[PDB]
């Protein structure tokens, strides 16, 4: 029918631009205690490259009319929405605030006004509301499902459009119009029902093994797929991240037979079967959605048939967390991926040191259980993840050359992120700061307990040698 | 559109706390106008 | 020469009036960032040289 | 011609008594820089001079 | 913007009567006096304001260029604020006014220069400077003066009541 489209769900801005004589969507997204200038990211061409719904998706808080923000600015100290209103837009990775920076760039000089990120939410420059796009309907109505819409900062009265200079896909801040689409993904939650989007911690047996990869300076790349113990029961390297291939609705239930893509928030590699080694690890390169899906089934039949449940719905409720087990299956290849130690080595004596491959006849023992990841855990290996990647950017570009010490002009090859890698560094500091003593013991122990859970799953990740 | 109007009018006065004459049969006037269209609605909606 | 003349000059009498009201509101002081972005500086004092 | 002549008529709807009517200055702002094909867009600077 | 303003015009610029082909100048040196009244840009020293006063006093004195009232007013305003803002960062533009006055009396328009000359030492009063160039010409310009209007000028007594000076300078 009509999407509600409540003031506390996920929302994707998103537009439509013609630049390669083809009319795809792309959507907006920003990284996270890193380089504050959103990005473009292709979305709508997901068969050949993995698009990274992750640090694209924004929040909703509050809906207010335009006087009552400016009373509430003045004096600082589920409802519905209406159409020309203030609407906020708090990024759901470490809770940003979508803003303006008073900078130029793009080599155009006049009026540049380039966009970013905001720490707090003091106001000014950080709040948008709402236009008339279309003239089917009107200020004060109900506002619709897609159809396009305009994104208007109050202090600084100014649209959202591209960049038609050299510069590829940017987005600007002008008084230029242009149309933004609306794509809304996710929805109230549940109460312990399963979301597509939400990072996981798979299990095996019952509290004894986890699904997981070795540690980094192994003595080969990370694309082993072990079976370890409760070592890593609590570690941040068991993470998963499950997103459908659809630009529809992925905030719904995450029903039987739905498209999977096992995405690793770690090495930002996605798991397949590539029928040459076994189960490996994929990076972004090859993205083949033949090899890449997965799906859910219940006990160890086919039954699959014609495909059923298409449906644009949250869904019919299904298994919670931890409630009863689940059976992953390949969709073409259609194999169980379980265990088989076939007899127990005495070199890598690890207690627990089984390879994962996947065979036709199983085991009977697909015993896993979906479990709750904590949000900081998420957001912290987000947080590692995007890090290391940097670190990994600057020492290749720094071992790019290492034997030209001729100057004769410093421009050489690729250039490097001074100031990216300042500020991450700088955002960094201001993130591992421990806090003062002023407060209540009982805060002081919890932030103390937090602060050596988030070393600990630094170092156990490691990123000191 | 009436109740819009009136919200916003009202959002504008949110903050002071003497009204003038002017604001004052602003008030009056809508009002008024709001009453005759209720009684209005009354008089459709009358009998079953 | 004409037509810029009078361009500017509307800019100018365009200004939100005095400092008297731009130190209150904040319109005021949006206005004046715009129209100091919109031309840039060392070039009335260059046109005046 | 037809320029110089809007620009001297816009002139003369802004000033009123030697003030700023902070209204009309604030709308025709926002109409002339709405629209970027304005003031010779070509050789003002909007267009890259 | 004043040393701009300043080098452009030459004698003020030239007020003479040779071809009298472009008389818009005017409004632009209304405009900028008016702009430099409503500033204080003279704090500091290093001021080449020297050919600034040197073209404002022949264009105070030597009109010669048309006839309007409401530059000559503006200028002697302008006057006044310079005589009244700066204090004693140059010496030749001070003694330039004074000249300029002591040797050009009895007239018509040289009543800016001598009340500027009698107001400054209102402000001045032999205090925060110690010259000498200015005690040499000015008792005896201000004796010359007096006994030019005394004898060689029959003023009535309005003149002389809203012209009148001081010029108590003496130590």
């Amino acid at each position: 029918e009509v999407q509600f489209l409540r003031t506390d769900d996920e929302v994707v801005l998103q537009c439509s631009a013609t630049v390669l004589k083809e009319q795809l969507k792309l959507c907006l997204a920003a990284e996270g205690f890193g380089n504050r200038l959103c990005f473009l990211e292709p979305t709508s061409n997901a068969q050949n490259v993995p698009p990274d719904l992750a640090i694209c998706c924004f929040t909703l808080e509050q809906s207010l009319s335009v006087r009552a923000l400016q009373e509430m600015l003045a004096n600082t100290v589920h409802r519905t929405l209406l159409y020309g209103h203030a609407i906020l837009l708090r990024h759901a990775h470490s809770r940003m605030y979508l803003s303006c920076l008073t900078t130029s760039r793009s080599m155009t000089d006049k009026l540049a006004f380039d966009v970013g990120l905001q720490e707090d939410a003091t106001g000014e420059a950080c709040w948008w509301t709402m236009h008339p796009a279309s003239k089917q309907r009107s200020e004060g109505e109900k506002v619709r499902v897609g159809d396009d819409l305009i994104l208007v900062s109050v202090s600084s009265e100014r649209y959202l459009h591209l960049s038609t200079a050299s510069g590829e896909l940017q987005v600007d801040a002008s008084f230029m119009q242009t149309l933004w689409n609306m794509n809304p993904i996710c929805s109230c939650c549940e109460e312990g029902y399963v979301t597509g989007g939400h990072v996981l911690r798979l299990f095996h047996g019952h509290m004894d093994e986890c699904l997981t990869i070795s540690a980094a300076d192994s003595d080969d790349q990370r694309r082993l797929v072990y079976y370890e113990g409760g070592a890593v029961c609590t570690h941040a390297r068991s993470l998963w991240r499950l997103e459908p291939l659809r630009i529809s609705w992925s905030g719904s239930h995450l029903r039987w037979g739905q498209p999977l893509r096992i995405r690793h928030v770690t090495t930002g590699r996605y798991l397949a079967l590539t029928e040459d080694q076994g189960l490996v690890v994929v990076d972004a390169c090859k993205a083949h959605t033949k090899a890449t899906s997965f799906c859910f089934r219940v006990s160890k039949e086919k039954l699959d048939t014609a495909p059923k449940r298409d449906v644009e719905g949250m869904g019919p409720p299904e298994i919670k967390y931890g409630e009863s087990l689940c059976f992953v299956q390949h969709v073409a290849s259609g194999l169980w991926l379980t265990y088989a130690a076939p007899d127990p080595k005495a070199l890598r004596l690890g207690v627990l040191k089984k390879k994962a491959i996947l065979h036709q006849e199983g085991h009977m023992d697909d015993a896993l259980f979906l479990t709750r990841c904590q949000q900081e855990e998420s957001q912290a290996a987000r947080m590692i993840h995007s890090t290391a990647g940097l670190y990994n950017q600057f020492i290749k570009g720094l071992d790019s050359f290492s034997g030209k010490p001729r100057g004769s002009g410093p421009p050489a090859g690729p250039a490097l992120p001074i100031e990216a890698v300042i500020l991450s560094l700088q955002d960094l500091i201001g993130y591992f700061e421990p806090p003062s003593e002023e407060l209540q013991h009982e805060e002081k122990q919890s932030k103390l307990r937090s602060l050596r859970n988030r070393q600990s799953l630094f170092q156990e990740e490691g990123m000191l040698s | 559109r009436l109740q819009e109007s009136i919200s916003d009018f009202y959002w504008y006065y949110s903050g002071k706390d003497v009204i003038e004459e002017q604001g004052k049969r602003n008030f009056s006037k809508a009002m008024s106008v709001a009453k005759q269209v209720f009684n209005s609605l009354t008089e459709y909606i009358q009998g079953p | 020469m004409s037509f810029y003349a009078a361009l500017i000059d509307l800019l100018g009498r365009c200004a939100p009036e005095m400092h008297l009201i731009q130190a209150g509101k904040g319109e005021a002081l949006r206005i004046r960032a715009i129209l100091r972005s919109l031309v840039p500086l060392d070039d009335l004092v260059g046109i005046i040289s | 011609c037809g320029g110089e002549r809007y620009l001297d008529f816009l002139r003369f709807a802004v000033f009123v008594n030697g003030e700023s009517v902070e209204e009309n200055a604030n709308v025709v702002v926002r109409l002339l820089i709405r629209k970027p094909e304005c003031f010779g867009p070509a050789l003002r600077g909007e267009g890259g001079s | 913007h004043v040393l701009d303003v300043g080098f452009l015009p030459d004698m003020r610029a030239a007020a003479s009567l040779d071809t009298a082909t472009f008389s818009t100048t005017e409004m632009a040196l209304a405009l900028n006096r008016y702009l430099c009244l409503a500033v204080l840009p003279l704090i500091t020293k290093c001021a080449p304001l020297f050919a600034g006063t040197e073209h404002r006093a022949i264009m105070v004195d030597s009109m010669l260029h048309t006839v309007y009232r409401l530059s000559r007013g503006r200028s002697l305003t302008k006057a006044q604020r310079d005589v009244i803002e700066d204090c004693l960062m140059a010496l030749c533009r001070y003694i330039r006014p004074s000249m300029l006055q002591h040797l050009l009396r009895r007239l018509v328009f040289d009543v800016p220069i001598l009340n500027e000359f009698a107001k400054m030492p209102l402000k001045l009063l032999t205090n925060h400077y110690e010259r000498c160039w200015k005690y040499y010409c000015l008792p005896t310009g201000w004796a010359n003066f007096g006994v030019t209007s005394e004898e060689e000028l029959h003023l009535t007594r309005k003149l002389f009541w809203g012209i009148f000076d001081s010029l108590a300078h003496k130590k």
